């Protein structure tokens, strides 16, 4: 008689289908998804330091734009712009915005010291209907709008050297007034011309007087400008009209902060890894939620499933 | 499939062996039974949670990166941006696709390779005690109860016992 | 006496050599290429809508150039420039020509609808000897050269609202003249100021007198701006002499198209990839013809031949 | 080469089989004489069609691009454009050269794999009825004609009928 | 380890043996001996350098490229040149980690392939002469002196002369 | 008795560790490092033409600072900047400064023409304080500093073909004087204007007179363009003032040139592939010594080592 002796394997009812190098279509016993594709929608608050910007951009809060003085001194890791937010304070422009955006948001701060300028000769703190604090009219709390004292303003020539160990970051700005009239109301003078500058740098801007279309109803601009003082470097602004000086700087430091434009809400959670589709699981090391990504996160593939077999081939009976 | 065992000689798998991946299913004097052999099982398994390793929970962090959504028209610069990340995505979605069908290619092999380890070993232990029936199974020329058969799968069945009992029965007329 | 019965493999007389992890050179029975290296010569006209443009870059056709009045309001896929191409109107620049000129290609679109200025006080359609159009003297025809009315330029100031559902695309500019002269002759005044704006946005140019070495005999020269007007905003032109004013505006749009530079005849046929040496056929994954490539193409790499074999190890007898 | 039959045990292929990848060729009482073995054949030709799936007619598009070459020197932005297509093209060189080298291991593994799963299949097949030559070759010990060695390579040979004349014929002095 | 003879049947390697990759062993009447195979250690050895040839002095040349320090805050253009320098050099990582990877396990697999062949070559060889012991050694069953084991390292071991001999060792009680 | 065969395989005593697919630490008879992390610190001055720029930037020899004048004419494959290297002439910024930098890396030769160019009316090769040749006062050897000619400065209009069959490259610049008396002292009127043109191209310039804070006592600028042209085009110099001349032209090459930040002494040895670090052995397909290369070198890569396998899995006993 004797006996029978059989080697096999196993095998399951529920099959999923993997790809490989000879074959895109086989049963394996079991698999696991390598593509993460899926957000809960919302941005975890850990353990990312997020700063929701709200109704602000994160120039509007630099700047001091009156509803962002919140914002003031704030560090983050992330900083969240919305698409909702609007500016609501003297109508600007930036040339190359995006490179200032970029730089502060790195940074990483908006840390403000003070400083003394010698503004002697002019009348500081002018104010507008445009840029309203508390019913009052004011400005941006960063910038010092200069006008002239009894009808004159001098020619300005002030000094400020950076005797720290750190870079400096000052913003800056030139009014171009609406009208001819205006001009000669704030500034007693033709249109003049700054020049701010240091040992490596310098740049001079004109301002050009004339009507823009309204924004928020005032056809005129301020254009913002920066400029970067390094340690035993000097910044020195020479104008005759037309500044919007400096109250101060900013500290610029490198790190590990960024920007990221989203619409998704701010939960109470811990999750290394965001879009702005919210935040996502990184078990996973592909995924197709979001090009943009911050933090510890897959990386971003067109593919919406990749399947990995984890099992052998599934033959059934 | 390399190696011809799953879905080759082996005809088909077992849906009722549920403690192992690879086991051995007897017939002898005092019935039918079936047990599952671990250490070919926990092979495969160890194998296939060291690609899991390489894979699972290793990603690496960006921070300040660059614009990928543009609102305005710009040219130039914007087309470079543009072009930088189209350029990154398409090789890294290509080395996704590429891993994913070498590994399930390999560990579709790796787990037929394990079977034709198992069936070898047991083939080479039965010495001249038994032949190969060609589909997994081996006529074993010898009474061979469950202490027999369990001897087989524990690596302690000795040859030269039966040896004697199944020449005789193998080589009759 | 019994038998013998022997399993064995094919082969072959004319094996070929592909490249292995372990050997650079192993026979095998067969082996199909995997770079494309080759092409017709031929740009094929199908299936994307091609748009020579013989004598014209896409530039002189957006401004009308006398030798590009066929290519008014014209649509592409692909636009083909040709290296013998060449201007003949009035000698001009572009900052950042390649910006314009990639966006327009981008858009794939000519079409212009002309508006009404209000250009009350100056002399339109102004003309000139070195734009010739049907033997008489002309100009760019989507741009209106604006001169004196009796001697006299007054302040311009001139608004036009978009109303549309779409961005409109305008293309200005300004005069240099060559001489002092001829600054009087044509706009009765010194050297003025363009400033073009929007609520956005604000380009203001400085003309500037002299002579440029001549084109074509003529030293004088246009420098040609452009400027992207929303939904809901407004163009703003304010000038006091030298404006090269628009008749209108370019839909801008948003698709596949694009620009190639070659010199390769168009073809009656079809291909879905194209590179400047020609169409090429795209069953292969990559090629080695050119790393300009347009539509559903193979992929550029540095190697000439990929042999993949197709079969098993030739081992002849 | 890695299963050892290819360029390994079996000497050589044959040049006149034309109508198969893998074969059979006897010597009987009858003659001698050729046979493909389709399964075999079909096998390795699948998975070789399966690679070319992968890589045949599955081009993506691109459309308006950046610029890759340049009339005048202009430094920075086209330094950063030139590096750009330079490191996009190096990449997917370096994935091309990869891939053929890869696959073409595999399709002389595979190809030879099947080689040596129709052996180890046919061995089975013969049990007692034969020994192995060592070069690809079956001595079979007992009377085989034409319709035996259709039965063999038919997968219907009933080795019981032969087993009596073949045990004799192997293990006489 | 793919096939199961190196860390899988074969216990462990030989610390003694020096003079090749792999070898015999073998215990006769005249004493215990080793022996290298050349022709296996050879294969294995080639196959390697086949992919040092690949791998080692095979450089790219590059020149002139872009910047990647930079002593100045810049934005846009700067976060450009970070970011493609960054996205290069992960990709070439990637690169060389999966290359590493796939060709370990390779190496690792053709070493114990060679093994495999150099058994399975040898167990041929025997015939009926000896048996397979599962542990890489055959129990011969004749006298065989060094001449003999010689003439088996050799690959002109004449089994029909001791086929009478060993079949009769083999089936006795 | 008969006997017993055994098939074995070796074994080493002394294994290392390698990764695969399944397991990341298994232990192979030997293996290779692929990864070069080390350097001798040495920057081997063969197979490539290294110009050591010791204590001047490309850009100082480019313009001819006095401590730069060992380096008229040189030829180099790689270029090598220093950081101890210090500016010692008149203070100057390049707008775009990389730019120059990067393009004349590149060529790869500073190799300059005199051209006689047609300067009556003014008095040339103006000194100063701040840029000293053996004890006297000097300039820039290649550019020249124009003033008045008996307190009269009359307009400029200087024409230079290419009748080549190379481009030339211009170097050229602007003074920005420190004070209004500095530009009439030095110019005789108001400040002026320039304009160099060409058929394809115009720069016009505004000197704008202010102080900025001292460099090397020096409060005035120098501001320094660059103009290419080519075969049959001609270079035209139109001033009112400020002009900072060219004596030549520098010929403008493609190659294999290029320039390195380093530190590293320059070694007599060969070798292929050059860091900041020092040179580096190509053997190894890849290294992590650093991300910046020149020649034939390994690419860079984060991991600080590679182990493979070129043995079989080592089995002790
Ligand atoms: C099909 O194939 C897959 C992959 O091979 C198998 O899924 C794995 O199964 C194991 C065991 O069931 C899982 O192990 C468990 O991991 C948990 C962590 O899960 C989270 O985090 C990981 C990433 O770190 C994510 O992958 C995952 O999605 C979760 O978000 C642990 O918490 C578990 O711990 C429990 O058991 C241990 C015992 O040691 C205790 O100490 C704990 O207290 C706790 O009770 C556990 O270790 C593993 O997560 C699965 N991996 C994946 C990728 O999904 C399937 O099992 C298999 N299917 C079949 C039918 O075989
Ligand atoms: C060596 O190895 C290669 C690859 O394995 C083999 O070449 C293939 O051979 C098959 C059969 O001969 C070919 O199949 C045919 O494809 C035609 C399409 O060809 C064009 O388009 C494809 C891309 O879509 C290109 O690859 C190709 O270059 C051509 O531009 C079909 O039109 C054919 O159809 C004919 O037969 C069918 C039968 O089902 C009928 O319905 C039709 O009416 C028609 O008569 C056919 O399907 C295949 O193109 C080849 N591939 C490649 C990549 O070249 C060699 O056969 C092999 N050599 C040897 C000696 O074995
Ligand atoms: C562990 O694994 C490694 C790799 O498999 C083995 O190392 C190789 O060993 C061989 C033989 O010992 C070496 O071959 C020799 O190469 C020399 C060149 O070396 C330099 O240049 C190469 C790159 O071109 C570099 O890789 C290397 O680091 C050196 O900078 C030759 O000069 C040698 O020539 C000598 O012998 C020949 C005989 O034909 C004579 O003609 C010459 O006159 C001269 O005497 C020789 O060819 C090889 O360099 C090693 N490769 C690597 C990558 O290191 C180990 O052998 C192995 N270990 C063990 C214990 O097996
Ligand atoms: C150049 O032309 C533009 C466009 O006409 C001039 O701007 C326009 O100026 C008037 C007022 O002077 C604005 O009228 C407004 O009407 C609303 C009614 O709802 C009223 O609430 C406001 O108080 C205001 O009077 C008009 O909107 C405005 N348009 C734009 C687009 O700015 C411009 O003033 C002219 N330039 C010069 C230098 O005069
Ligand atoms: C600054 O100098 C340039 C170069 O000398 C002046 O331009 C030159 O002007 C003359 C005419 O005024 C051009 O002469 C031409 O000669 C040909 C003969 O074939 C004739 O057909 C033309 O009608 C014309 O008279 C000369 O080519 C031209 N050269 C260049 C390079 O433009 C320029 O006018 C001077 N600037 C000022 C403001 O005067
Ligand atoms: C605008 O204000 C700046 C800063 O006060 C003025 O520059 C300064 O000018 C004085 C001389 O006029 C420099 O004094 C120096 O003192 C050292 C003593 O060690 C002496 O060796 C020098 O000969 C010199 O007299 C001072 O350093 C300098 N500071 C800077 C930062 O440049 C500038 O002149 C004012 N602008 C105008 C148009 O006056
Ligand atoms: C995550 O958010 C992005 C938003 O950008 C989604 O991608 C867009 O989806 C819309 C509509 O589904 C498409 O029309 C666009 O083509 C996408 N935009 C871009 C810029 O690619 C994406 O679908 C979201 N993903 C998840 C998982 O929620
Ligand atoms: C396709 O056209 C391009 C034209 O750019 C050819 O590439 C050039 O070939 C010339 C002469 O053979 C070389 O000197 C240049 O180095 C190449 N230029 C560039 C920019 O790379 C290419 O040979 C053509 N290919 C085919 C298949 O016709
Ligand atoms: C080669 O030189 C570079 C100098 O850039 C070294 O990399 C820097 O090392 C310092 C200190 O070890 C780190 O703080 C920096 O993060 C590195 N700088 C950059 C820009 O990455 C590198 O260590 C040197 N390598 C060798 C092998 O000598
Ligand atoms: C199969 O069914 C089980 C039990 O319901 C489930 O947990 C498992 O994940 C399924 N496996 C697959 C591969 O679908
Ligand atoms: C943001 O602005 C919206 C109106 O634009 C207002 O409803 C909301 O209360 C504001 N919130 C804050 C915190 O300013
Ligand atoms: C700069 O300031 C100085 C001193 O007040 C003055 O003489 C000069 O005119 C100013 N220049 C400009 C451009 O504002
Ligand atoms: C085989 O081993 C298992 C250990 O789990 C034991 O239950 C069984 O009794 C053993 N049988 C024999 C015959 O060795
Ligand atoms: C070999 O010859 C045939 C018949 O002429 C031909 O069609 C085939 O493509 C050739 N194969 C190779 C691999 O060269
Ligand atoms: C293009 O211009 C050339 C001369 O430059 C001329 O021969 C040809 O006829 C022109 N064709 C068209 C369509 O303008
Ligand atoms: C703009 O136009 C207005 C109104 O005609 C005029 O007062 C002003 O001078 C113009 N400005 C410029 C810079 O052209
Ligand atoms: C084997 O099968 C083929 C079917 O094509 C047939 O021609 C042949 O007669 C069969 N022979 C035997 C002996 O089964
Ligand atoms: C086996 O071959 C080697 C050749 O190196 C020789 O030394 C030995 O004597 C041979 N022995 C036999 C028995 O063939
Ligand atoms: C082992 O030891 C030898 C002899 O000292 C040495 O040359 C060899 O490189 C070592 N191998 C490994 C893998 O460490
Ligand atoms: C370089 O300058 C330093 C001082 O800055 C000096 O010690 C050294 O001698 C100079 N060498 C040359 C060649 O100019
Ligand atoms: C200007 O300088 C050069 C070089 O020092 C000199 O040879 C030349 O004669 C000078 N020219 C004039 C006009 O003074
Ligand atoms: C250019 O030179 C000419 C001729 O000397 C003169 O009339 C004109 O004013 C100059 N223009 C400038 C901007 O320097």
């Amino acid at each position: 008689p004797g006996a029978t002796l059989c080697l096999g394997h196993h095998a399951v009812p529920n099959g999923t289908i993997v790809k490989t190098i000879t074959n895109d279509q086989i049963e394996v016993t079991n698999a696991t998804e390598l593509v993460q594709s899926s957000s809960t929608g919302e941005i975890c608050d850990s353990p990312h330091q997020i700063l929701d910007g709200e109704n602000c951009t994160l120039i509007d809060a630099l700047l001091g734009d009156p509803q962002c003085d919140g914002f003031q001194n704030k560090k983050w890791d992330l900083f969240v712009e919305r698409s909702k937010a609007y500016s609501n304070c003297y109508p600007y422009d930036v040339p190359d915005y995006a490179s200032l955006r970029s730089l502060v948001a790195s940074s990483g701060t908006l840390e403000f010291n003070n400083e003394s300028f010698n503004w002697t000769g002019v009348t500081q703190n002018g104010t507008s209907s445009a840029c309203i604090r508390r019913s009052n009219n004011s400005f941006f709390s960063r910038l010092n709008w200069l006008t002239h004292l009894k009808f004159k303003y001098p020619a300005l020539n002030v000094t400020m050297p950076n005797n720290e160990k750190f870079d400096k970051l000052y913003i800056w700005g030139v009014h171009h007034p609406g009208t001819d009239n205006d001009q000669i109301f704030l500034y007693a003078q033709a249109s003049g011309r700054i020049t701010v500058s240091t040992k490596r740098s310098q740049q001079t801007v004109i301002p050009n007087i004339g009507s823009r279309p309204r924004v928020r109803n005032i056809p005129s601009r301020i254009s913002i400008y920066w400029t970067i003082v390094k340690p035993g470097d000097i910044l020195l602004i020479n104008s005759t009209g037309n500044l919007i000086a400096p109250r101060g700087y900013f500290k610029i430091r490198s790190g590990k902060s960024s920007i990221m434009r989203s619409d998704a809400p701010i939960g109470k959670c811990n999750s290394e890894c965001i879009t702005p589709n919210g935040s996502i699981p990184n078990d996973k090391p592909f995924q197709n939620v979001n090009r943009i990504t911050y933090g510890a996160c897959p990386r971003y593939v067109k593919q919406n499933t990749l399947k990995l077999a984890t099992g052998m081939r599934n033959v059934p009976e | 499939g390399i190696f011809g065992a799953i879905a080759g000689f082996i005809e088909n798998g077992w849906e009722g062996m549920v403690d192992g991946w690879y086991g051995f299913r007897h017939q002898n004097s005092e019935g039918i039974g079936q047990a599952a052999d671990l250490k070919s099982t926990q092979a495969a398994i160890d194998q296939i949670n060291g690609k899991l390793n390489r894979l699972i929970g290793k990603t690496n962090e960006k921070f300040h990166q660059i614009e990928k959504e543009f609102s305005e028209v710009e040219g130039r610069i914007q087309d470079l941006e543009k072009y930088v990340e189209d350029t990154k995505i398409d090789l890294w979605s290509y080395n996704a696709e590429l891993l994913v069908a070498l590994e399930n290619q390999h560990t579709i092999d790796l787990t037929d390779s394990e079977m034709n380890k198992l069936f070898e070993k047991t083939k080479k232990q039965l010495r001249e005690n038994a032949e190969d029936m060609g589909n997994g199974c081996f006529k074993i020329y010898h009474k061979c109860d469950n202490a027999c058969i369990g001897s087989i799968r524990n690596g302690t069945y000795d040859h030269d016992v039966y040896r004697d009992e199944a020449l005789n029965n193998r080589f009759q007329i």
